[PDB]
């Protein structure tokens, strides 16, 4: 029957707004410290450390990215509306 | 699964209802020239292959580079007929009964969903080839009012939407 | 969203990290676009050991070159170049145009060593000998040192350094302490 | 069945295997050897060349190929690329270069084909002069070819 397809549709809702935002933020810090990075590689002159720079960035926005927040799913509460159910 | 699976779904349910309501006739031709366009540059490759494979290399060296440039060539013309109609068009369809007469009745539809958006964008196009008149329909919704809250997108409501959206495209055609 | 989306996004951007250190590493490459000089200064040359060899081969010659090196590598080092070469061609002439500069021994030179290297009269580490013998009967070889490098990930060229010093020797002789 | 999933199988096979043919193509005719993208797996140049690392190569390019160059062979008793490098050289003015080679942390010169009759390896057999080298794709290309 029809209820089949109308089981296997909904995946998880987002905050589009917020997810936009911590998405440029996130390209933001990540090319900031970068240059960062970039300008130490230029004036200490050192690569395996300026990696390791990189690396511990890398670590950081794992930190603040890979686990769900509380805010992430606060904010989806209200910014989307009340819809019905079965 | 994504929101453009959704889409997928979407106008999957659409054509759905198409079919369960008025059964109209379907159309290919853009999807065929791409994979006419795809066979021909597999054609360029195969020959490619065999050739460099029969004979070495540089006794072999121009026309492979004639290929690659061949195959440079097509995939540019691949690219620029993407650029022409592989934007938003989705469905092409001819209506009931297009005979004794001039061949009417283009029924094209557009789809638009943006990155991170819950909002819907249905673009319905008939062309009438009688009068010379094209009738476009832009369709802006919100897709909160359709979807629930684990799982159930109800589509006993979205079937009189979709009732509505062709009472105004009867409108339109009459 | 997915956690497996959100991973294949961190591994697109660590695929822009990689292409972020390519673009360092031709920053960095395209900041080397001179060819650095290297002095060198080369004083007494003594050729001895020249035996005549009837080889199945070829009729050879073996030579053996006592010689002394003074070179300078201050302004050589950078933070990107991994390991070093050191060459020593020495430049003939034949019967059959066989006209090449060829390198007697080899040197591997490691970063964090030395940073400036300087002896006195060492004698070669591979035997010289060559099987179109035109040094017998010729008044001219000329030597000049050439060293190769290696990067971290970039193109190797070589790099060739002045001093042409050219030498010449008698016709039948054994073993002679020049200067 | 739906043809339209065979269709876009077939669609989507067709752009892996043109785009990686035709990177491949375009590398080596846009080289001017045949040139292959070469891997290390000989410890013999360790402090210059780790195990597993990536090496592209180039044309001869109109220059007669001196001493202190990388040359790319490939043995015959085991069918394998080899990389050693140039240290003698012989000319012949008759378009003939003749070359003598080694390796590092070795103290034999490599015999090849000929021993005694003629000079130590062939002019024919090298397959051009080496360009650069990728350090981290290697070990990469190295990790795939132990599932073989
Ligand atoms: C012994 O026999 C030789 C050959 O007849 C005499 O000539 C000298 O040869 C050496 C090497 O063969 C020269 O040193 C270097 O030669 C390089 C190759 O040049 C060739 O082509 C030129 C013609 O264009 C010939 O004259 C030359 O002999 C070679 O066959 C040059 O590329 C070198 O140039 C240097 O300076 C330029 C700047 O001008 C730099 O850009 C280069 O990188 C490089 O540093 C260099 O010249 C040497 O110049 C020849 N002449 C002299 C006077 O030495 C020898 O004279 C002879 N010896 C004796 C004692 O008789």
């Amino acid at each position: 029957p029809a209820m089949l397809e109308h089981l296997s549709s909904l995946p998880t809702q987002m905050d589009y707004k917020g997810q936009k935002l911590a998405e440029q933020m996130f390209q933001g810090i990540i090319l900031f410290s970068a240059i960062v990075g970039f300008i130490y590689g230029y004036v200490a002159e050192q690569f395996g450390w300026t990696v390791y720079i990189v690396m511990a960035g890398f670590a950081f926005s794992c930190l603040l990215t890979l686990p769900p927040w509380p805010i992430y799913r606060r904010h989806p509460l209200k910014w989307l509306p009340v819809q019905e159910s079965s | 699964w994504d929101g453009s699976a959704v889409k997928n779904s979407l106008d999957d349910s659409a054509k759905k209802v198409l079919l369960e309501k008025y059964k109209y006739v379907e159309n290919f031709g853009l999807i065929d020239g791409r994979l006419t366009i795809c066979t021909i540059s597999c054609f360029f490759a195969i020959v490619a292959l065999i050739w460099d494979y029969m004979h070495p290399f540089p006794e072999s060296k121009p026309v492979l580079a004639l290929c690659v440039i061949s195959y440079f060539v097509m995939m540019g013309i691949l690219t620029i007929y993407t650029s022409y109609k592989e934007k938003s068009i989705f469905l092409v369809a001819h209506r009931k009964d297009p005979t004794g007469m001039d061949p009417d009745d283009i029924w094209q539809l557009s789809s638009s969903l943006k990155r991170f958006d819950d909002k819907y964008t249905l673009k319905l196009t008939f062309i009438s080839g009688r009068t010379k008149q094209q009738r476009e329909a832009e369709f802006t919704k919100s897709i909160a009012k359709f979807f629930d809250h684990s799982g159930t997108l109800v589509m006993d409501a979205y079937e009189p939407e979709i009732s509505r959206l062709h009472d105004s495209l009867a409108i339109e055609r009459k | 969203n997915t956690v497996l989306s959100r991973a294949n996004s961190l591994f697109a951007f660590s695929l822009s990290v990689m292409a972020a250190l390519t673009f360092g590493c031709f920053i960095t490459t395209a900041f080397k676009d001179r060819s650095v000089p290297v002095r060198l200064h080369v004083s007494r040359i003594m050729l001895k050991n020249v035996e005549d060899f009837t080889g199945p081969r070829e009729r050879s010659d073996l030579g053996f070159i006592t010689f002394d090196i003074t070179a300078d590598l201050e302004n050589i080092f950078d933070w990107n170049v991994k390991q070093l070469f050191l060459y020593l061609s020495a430049e003939y002439s034949t019967k059959n145009n066989a006209l090449n500069q060829v390198v007697l021994w080899d040197k591997i030179v490691l970063r964090g060593d030395n940073p400036k290297l300087l002896l006195k009269d060492m004698k070669t580490k591979y035997f010289f000998f060559d099987d179109g013998n035109g040094l017998k009967g010729n008044r001219n070889v000329t030597l000049t040192l050439s060293w190769n490098v290696v990067p971290n990930a970039g193109i190797l060229p070589l790099v060739t350094g002045s001093g042409h010093v050219s030498v010449p020797f008698p016709d039948t002789y054994e073993i002679t302490k020049s200067y | 069945m739906n043809k339209r999933q065979l269709y876009y199988q077939v669609l989507n096979f067709a752009m892996i295997v043109s785009s990686a043919l035709m990177i491949w193509k375009g590398l080596i005719v846009l080289t001017g050897s045949e040139s292959p993208i070469v891997v290390v797996l000989s410890g013999s140049m360790e402090p210059a060349f780790h195990r597993g690392d990536l090496l592209f190569l180039t044309n001869f390019r109109e220059d007669p190929i001196r001493a202190g160059e990388i040359v790319v062979f490939k043995v015959e008793g085991r069918d394998i690329p080899i990389v050693h490098r140039v240290i003698k050289v012989h000319e012949k003015d008759n378009g003939d270069i003749k070359f003598l080679t080694k390796g590092d942390n070795n103290e034999v010169d490599d015999r090849g084909l000929y021993k005694e009759g003629q000079n130590w390896l062939e002019k024919k057999d090298v397959v051009g002069r080496a360009r650069g080298f990728l350090p981290y794709v290697g070990m990469v290309t190295i990790i795939m070819n132990d599932y073989p």
